């Protein structure tokens, strides 16, 4: 046993007592590469996304904290319901909504544009796929907005980028 | 501008809460004299909005006007890094983080670039230049020993507000010199004024019970709880107290993961869920963050004899994530160990 | 006359005499006995024999032609931006006469060191005047040499030598040479060679100029390697889970002044021929791993080292 | 004539018999001195040992005085040492005669484990091309600073630490040149913490006589530092024997007055958990948790902290070294 | 007229001011008598006043006139590699001492390193002074100060003599801060300096820095205790009681509350670990317990200095000491 509980007479000697008060003594003497190019793709994705924004709204929030907390909910945001009736027949409160969403895409600077399909129709789609990083492939679908309600924001965001343009021509 | 951006408060009086800490650093930096600061808490507490108070109150009205700029530099390898910082005439933001293992550099060279260069204006600009090194726990502990002595040289010159949320990643060195403020995440009833406020901003009417439950379902994140209550907005505008709150795609796949692991546990299930993670994985979700949700879910389920374990392990697996360089891997063995452990809990 | 030492006295000159990597050898020794030999780079470790297999290959290819069809440049040449166009060039350019399916042969020995600026202006006179000379060039890191001069060429990767490819050299070497030798001296001369043949040959001429009889103490003694008996030795003392004897090694080991990281070198090559489970060899060298991580970042001592032998111990008791 | 110098210079090994400890590497350097065939030499080992020693006595003793500066090419760290002095000064040297005397020539490059990469690559054509003209003895600390093609190029020496079977003399002579008394109590205190080697007891005995004059293990230990075994035996008695609050507070007590460090407290105490005979799980528990504290201690953690943590790896064992009886 | 940081203006300028630090105090004004001065090796608790002093000295022994060409001041503020000690230490120990005091006071034949702050060398760093040391100890001196004496190695302390560094009393380091701000014109009591003098633990350079940053703080108005909680960071201690109150309990529910109120209060981990080491080595838990809490503690202080979540460390942590403070409940 290396304690001993009578004490050495001729080695030295180091104490030791536990709690109770006891005393004794011692002797001193293909899945990863494809999910890698998903994983580089998307983050290629978000620096083009981040790079788009404003400054103002760039120091606001960090890269992960605007693809944690504000990009699904923003795309809740710019997908709202909307009938589709043109411009002159809609209401006042209609009218300060899409002037509010207009605002909010372009100070995301997220523009509609047309692109193509193999089957032969056009389809409206944002320049940044935003769509690929919120949306789940298991999650519960959700109605897109239409053809004419896309079509009618990418028209409004052109006519008020052409609005900003001649507002910085007219306080210049 | 959303819910999170065209209502931040501009002054430190403005804020909805911690008054008395926002007079504290009213007083503080109204002599003139102030310390490197270093700001910290949760995240979505409020710490950008208070380090932009800051500087509102150090400076004019000049400080929101912020531009971005690109900077080159180069390696001790020669291999040029781009790093985007964002800039004023008054202070200056930098994310090292994003130089990745490079960041020393950005702290040996780019610092020394806003160190030894004097300010061009006396009068309408102070005697001082701030420096956001922002996320601070994210840096390599080489930079912050190389952040020592350019924070300490240059103290007439240069002030540092480091923004973080564990001053325990930064190293006690930095914190000895530098004055620790901290910023509190604001409570229930606090986020339950907020949203309020927010609302009778825009002319809304929000029931208590339905603010209650925003409140409790952001887990005290007021970003996030400010997204998801405009998200109730557009999504049915006449607000009832059992309304579906928008749950993200990402708490959704993590509740789908915790009742996978509940319903059946076998190695296939453990791929389709190895599936789900690399999706948030390639989201380009932070694997803290995953961590944390997956907890918060999975101990929901638990028992009470079985909580305690699992945040451990779950607490060991990040620790493990951090000092490692995959996160899958980790991830997979966190999985893993916690599908034996209920295996072996629900078969004794 | 002055005797040469053995790296440079016994190289070969036929390539028959070259070992390791036979398939290469022997592709290299049907173009030198045939001829039409195609741009050439040859990568790998360094001692391998990328030099030697390029000079016999222009020796059997050329013959008597060697000063006028060969080029030779190194390192301690320039080879920059005025090299490629005033030097290479006019010798790609250069009326040599030759046999048929035989070549100009311009030898860039070491083009790690050359600059990318001399490889791009290197690529239009080695595709234009292929039909005259060819290119053979040696280098370490392949990485160096930039994309549009590995395409090129068809590049050779030279492997690290084995033990059998080192002791057949060193067979003929000490035959040569009428060394007497034991197998224990043999086995520790490649143990401290690790692959290479000009380290194994150096330590081969200091074992026979100190003492000349070659035996593992002997070698041990001129080489003053960490002698890796005693790394076996707490090893196996690591997985007795015996901390005291190990650590007396260690102590033993310390004493002499030895560093850190090469006593932990030491003890990642004895634990990767170990003898034992599977398991506990990855466990093992995970943890060795671990701990040659902190001391690669900086810190080492006795107290780590200790550790190591602590977690070592550990391991066995961990089922 | 006597000279104010230090005492590592002022008894100075000038001829190779004065060498105390490695006696065989002598030996063979002086068979190869006396018929000529001197290689290319590598010298490492621990610092102080008489490397340097070694090559300047070979050096003194090969080149006389009158021809020394025009045969010994010395360059050291504080020298320029870049890839223009391998181009210049050395290969000038190495590639041409002598101008008084002919005969070959020696280049000694001290503290060249700090030298840069393309030097050591360069010197290597300078060294094989050379060799009839020069020899080069690299003298370095570690190794692996230098690339394996210099480690096969020159020889290799490894002078070892000198052993306390064969100091003693040369302390003796050094106290006899300079009348100094000493105790045997005094001799064992130089022979087992004075780093192993002779090139710092002479320096210890030399900052003992500038002190005080008289050299006791009493008047070196609070001259020097490197706390008492006394002491040591204190700081392990508070954490095996005395509750977990008075100990932390004495053991802080001793730390915020003396001035110790956790880290050779930590040190000083694995010294010493080998010498307490604990038991094998015990003192396998303590190494573990030890090194724990001690990479624990090489980040940026709370000193406090990791005392309490100390602290409590032997509070942990108290119990069990209790219980085991 | 400008309000200087105020930890420089009450420095002392002669060595007569040092106080309780009797036997450095004789022995460097025996060395402005001009006495032989040995190498210095200055180590001691922090805060207790290695800095001034010989700083004092180096202005008594030359004054402002000949501080900048004799003095080398050398401290973790600037990068010290092999090369630097190398090169500037040997070349400025190589330097001739030229120039004389104008007013008429003695110059000592020697210049003075002060080696501050000396546990951020390596090995190699101390053994490169050596030489530099003992070669040019006839034109140049050395002092190496540390808070921690042992990390020099035996040859480099081998190389100095010592000089034990006395700790302050708590009464007499009161004053200091009491004069401070009584002179600065601002308002304390009594309860909220004693509790400051006890959070700084006898960093006395500490206590002054938290007492003018917290005079920055209220701005001029009184310094109350929950002020001197927030300038070092402290967690009020029912707070931490709230943690010792939660993991009595049993309950990790109120468990999780508490460490997501913590964790929502913005509490640094680091200064949590350091409240509840305190707390837990002055209570009265049994010997296994207090160690197996420490040790967590010392585990979760290497994993938040890895970097770490402080969510995860921090249930984990409380997870373990409420295993702990019900396992004999
Ligand atoms: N495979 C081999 N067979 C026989 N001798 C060899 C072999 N490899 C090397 N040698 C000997 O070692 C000497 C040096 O080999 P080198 O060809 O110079 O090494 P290397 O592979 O060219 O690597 P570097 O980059 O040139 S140092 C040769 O001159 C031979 O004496
Ligand atoms: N074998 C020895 N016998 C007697 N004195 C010795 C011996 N070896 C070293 N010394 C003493 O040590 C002093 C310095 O030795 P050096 O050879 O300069 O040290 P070193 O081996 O060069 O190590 P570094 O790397 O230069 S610190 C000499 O002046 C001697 O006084
Ligand atoms: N002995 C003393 N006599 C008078 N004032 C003192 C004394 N010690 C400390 N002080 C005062 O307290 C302050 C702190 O002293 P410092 O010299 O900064 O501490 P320190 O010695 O540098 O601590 P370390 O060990 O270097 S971290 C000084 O600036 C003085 O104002
Ligand atoms: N005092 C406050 N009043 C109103 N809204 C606030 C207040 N503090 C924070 N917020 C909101 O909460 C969110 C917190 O985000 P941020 O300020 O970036 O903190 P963090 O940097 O911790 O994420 C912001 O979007 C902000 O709009
Ligand atoms: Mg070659
Ligand atoms: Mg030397
Ligand atoms: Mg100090």
């Amino acid at each position: 046993n290396p304690v001993l509980r009578r004490p050495p007479i001729l080695e030295d000697y180091v104490h030791v007592t536990s709690t109770e008060g006891v005393r004794a003594y011692l002797v001193l003497r293909s899945s990863q590469q494809e999910a890698q190019n998903r994983m580089s793709q998307m983050r290629n994705l978000i620096q083009t996304l981040v790079s788009g924004i404003a400054p103002a709204t760039r120091s606001r929030a960090t890269p992960q904290a605007l693809l944690l907390d504000a990009l699904c909910l923003l795309l809740d945001i710019l997908a709202p319901k909307l009938r589709p009736v043109s411009t002159q027949l809609y209401s006042t409160r209609e009218k300060q909504q899409l002037a509010s969403l207009v605002g909010t895409m372009l100070a995301y600077s997220l523009t509609y544009r047309q692109e193509r399909t193999p089957d032969g129709q056009y389809i409206y789609r944002l320049e940044p796929n935003v769509e690929e990083l919120c949306r789940f492939p298991e999650l519960p679908a959700r109605k897109p907005l239409t053809y004419q309600t896309k079509q009618l924001i990418a028209r409004e965001i052109e006519v008020e980028k052409m609005r900003r343009a001649e507002a910085s021509a007219r306080v210049e | 501008s959303l819910w999170v951006d065209k209502y931040r408060p501009c002054s430190l009086g403005r804020l909805d809460y911690h008054k008395e800490q926002a007079a504290q650093l009213r007083n503080l930096v109204q002599c003139g004299d102030f310390p490197h600061l270093l700001v910290y808490g949760p995240s979505g507490a409020g710490k950008k909005t208070r380090i932009m108070c800051i500087l509102r109150e150090l400076y004019g009205v000049g400080v929101e006007k912020l531009r971005i700029e690109h900077q080159t530099i180069t390696t001790p390898s020669k291999k040029k890094i781009e790093i985007s910082t964002i800039a004023s005439n008054y202070h200056l933001e930098v994310n090292p983080s994003d130089a990745g293992n490079s960041d020393r550099v950005v702290i040996q060279e780019m610092l020394k670039t806003v160190a030894q260069s004097q300010q061009l204006e006396t009068n309408s600009q102070r005697d001082f230049k701030v420096v956001l090194l922002t996320e601070v726990d994210k840096l390599t502990k080489d930079a912050q020993h190389a952040l020592r002595r350019t924070m300490e040289k240059y103290m007439s010159t240069c002030r540092l507000i480091l923004c973080c949320n564990s001053t325990s990643k930064v190293i006690p060195p930095i914190r000895s010199r530098c004055l620790a403020v901290r910023v509190p995440a604001p409570s229930i009833e606090d986020i339950c004024h907020v949203l309020s406020t927010v609302c009778k901003k825009e002319g809304l009417n929000l029931p208590s019970q339905l603010a209650h439950r925003l409140a409790e379902k952001s887990c005290r994140n007021l970003r996030k709880a400010l997204l998801m209550c405009e998200a109730c907005r557009v999504q049915q505008y006449p607000f009832t107290a059992d309304q579906e709150i928008p749950e993200t795609d990402w708490e959704v796949y993590l509740r789908e993961t915790a009742n996978a692991i509940v319903s059946q546990q076998t190695p296939q299930r453990l791929l389709e869920v190895r599936g789900r993670l690399y999706e948030l994985l390639t989201h380009c979700i932070p694997p803290e963050i995953i961590m944390k949700g997956l907890l918060s879910e999975l101990l929901h389920n638990c028992d009470g004899q079985l909580k305690g374990e699992v945040a451990q392990m779950a607490a060991y697996y990040e620790h493990r994530l951090q000092l490692g360089s995959k996160a899958i891997y980790h991830l997979e063995a966190f999985v893993a160990k916690f599908m034996a452990l209920y295996k072996k809990f629900m078969e004794d | 006359h002055y005797e040469l030492p053995w790296v440079e006295k016994y190289r070969p000159v036929k390539l028959n005499e070259i070992v390791g990597n036979e398939d290469t050898v022997s592709r290299l020794e049907v173009f030198a006995r045939e001829g039409n030999v195609p741009n050439i780079i040859i990568a790998g470790p360094p001692g391998t024999g990328k030099t030697t297999s390029i000079l016999c290959l222009a020796r059997a290819l050329l013959g008597p032609a060697l000063k006028d069809a060969m080029l030779e440049l190194n390192a301690s040449n320039d080879r920059g931006i005025d090299v490629v166009r005033n030097k290479i060039k006019m010798f790609a350019q250069q009326k040599v006469t030759l046999p048929k399916g035989r070549h100009k042969i311009i030898i860039l020995d070491e083009a790690d060191s050359m600059t990318d600026g001399a490889q791009q202006a290197l690529r239009r006179t080695m595709e234009i005047y292929s039909k005259t000379t060819r290119f053979a060039l040696a280098c370490n890191a392949s990485d160096k040499i930039i994309e549009p001069i590995q395409s090129r060429c068809a590049v050779l990767r030279y492997t690290k030598l084995t033990d059998a490819q080192i002791l057949t050299r060193l067979m003929n070497v000490i035959e040569k040479e009428r060394v007497p030798y034991t197998d224990d001296g043999l086995e520790a001369i490649i143990f401290t060679a690790q692959g290479d043949m000009r380290q194994a040959l150096n330590n081969l001429q200091s074992t026979f100029s100190g003492f000349g009889f070659i035996n593992s103490e002997n070698v041990f003694k001129v080489c003053d390697e960490p002698h890796p008996l005693l790394v076996k030795e707490m090893i196996q003392h690591c997985v007795n889970a015996n901390i005291d004897e190990a650590y007396k090694i260690l102590a033993h080991l310390w004493h002499l002044g030895y560093s850190p990281e090469d006593i932990i070198g030491n003890i990642f090559r004895v634990c990767k021929t170990f003898q034992m489970a599977e398991y506990l060899k990855l466990e093992f060298i995970k943890e060795i791993g671990y701990t040659h991580m902190k001391i690669a970042e900086g810190v080492n001592s006795l107290l780590q080292m200790a550790g190591l032998l602590a977690r070592l111990c550990q391991k066995t008791m961990a089922p | 004539k006597i000279r104010n110098l230090p005492w590592v210079e002022k008894y100075r090994p000038q001829t190779l018999n004065d060498l105390i400890s490695h006696q065989d590497i002598l030996s063979t350097i002086q068979k190869f001195i006396n018929e000529d065939r001197l290689p290319h030499l590598l010298l490492y080992g621990p610092p102080g040992t008489g490397k340097t020693s070694t090559i300047l006595a070979c050096a003194k003793q090969l080149y006389k005085d009158k021809e020394f500066g025009s045969m010994v090419l010395e360059l050291n760290a504080s020298d320029d040492r870049g890839i223009d002095i391998i181009r210049g000064p050395i290969l000038s040297f190495a590639s041409t005669r002598t101008i008084f005397k002919k005969g070959f020539k020696l280049v000694i490059l001290d503290e060249a484990d700090a030298m840069t990469q393309d030097a050591q690559n360069a010197l290597r054509r300078v060294i094989e091309k050379f060799t009839e003209n020069t020899r080069f003895c690299l003298i370095c600390n570690y190794l692996s600073k230098i690339i394996p093609a210099l480690q096969s190029r020159c020889t290799r020496f490894r002078f070892g630490p000198l052993t306390p079977e064969l100091m003693v003399p040369r302390l003796e002579h050094v106290v006899e040149e300079e009348k100094v008394d000493i105790s045997e109590d005094g001799m064992k205190a130089l022979v087992t913490l004075s780093s192993g080697d002779m090139r710092r007891a002479l320096n210890i005995l030399q900052s003992t006589n500038m002190a005080f004059g008289k050299v006791t293990e009493e008047t070196v230990y609070t001259c020097t530092g490197h706390p008492l075994k006394s002491d040591i035996a204190n700081i392990l008695d508070w954490m095996l024997n005395q509750d977990f609050t008075t100990a932390y507070r004495n053991i802080t007590e001793l730390k915020t007055l003396k001035g110790l460090a956790l880290h050779d407290i930590l040190t000083e105490i694995h010294l010493f958990v080998h010498r307490v005979d604990f038991p094998s799980s015990v003192r396998i528990h303590l190494l573990t948790k030890m090194a724990d504290i001690e990479y624990r201690l090489s980040v940026g953690t709370n000193e406090k902290i990791q005392l309490s943590s100390l602290i409590a790896a032997f509070q942990v064992t108290r119990d069990l070294i209790v219980a085991e009886a | 007229a400008k309000p200087v940081p105020w930890v420089e203006k009450y420095r002392p300028k002669c060595v007569d001011e040092v106080a309780f630090q009797e036997e450095v105090v004789a022995v460097l004004k025996k060395s402005l008598e001009g006495a032989d001065l040995p190498n210095l090796l200055f180590y001691g608790p922090p805060g207790t006043g290695k800095t001034s002093t010989i700083l004092a000295a180096a202005r008594e022994l030359f004054g402002p006139e000949l501080f900048r060409l004799r003095v080398l001041e050398l401290n973790a503020s600037d990068e010290r590699g092999i090369q630097v000690v190398r090169e500037k230490v040997k070349n400025f120990a190589q330097l001739t001492v030229s120039g004389s005091r104008s007013d008429g006071k003695p110059c000592p034949p020697f210049k003075i390193v002060i080696l501050d702050e000396a546990d951020s060398m390596t090995s190699a760093a101390q053994a490169a002074l050596r030489r530099t040391m003992e070669k040019e100890s006839k034109t140049t001196r050395f002092c190496l100060i540390c808070n921690y004496v042992s990390r020099i190695i035996e040859p480099l302390t081998s190389r100095c003599s010592k000089f034990r560094f006395k700790p302050l009393s708590d009464k007499i380091q009161q004053q200091r801060l009491l004069d401070i701000a009584k002179k600065e014109n601002v308002k304390i009591s009594d309860e909220g300096i004693a509790y400051l003098v006890k959070v700084s633990e006898g960093d006395l350079r500490k206590a002054i820095t938290f007492l003018q940053s917290a005079t920055r703080l209220t701005g001029g108005k009184e310094i109350t205790e929950k002020v001197i909680t927030d300038i070092a960071g402290v967690i009020p201690a029912e707070k931490i009681d709230g943690v010792f109150a939660a993991c009595q309990s049993g309950s990790f529910d109120k468990l999780e509350a508490v460490v997501k109120d913590l964790i929502d209060e913005g509490h640094a981990a680091t200064q949590l670990v350091n409240q509840l080491h305190d707390v837990v080595v002055e209570n009265n838990l049994s010997d296994k317990q207090k160690s197996i809490i420490t040790e967590k503690l010392a585990e979760v202080d290497k994993c938040l200095a890895d970097g770490a979540d402080e969510h995860l460390q921090l249930i984990s942590l409380c997870a373990t000491v409420m295993q702990q403070l019900s396992q004999n409940c």
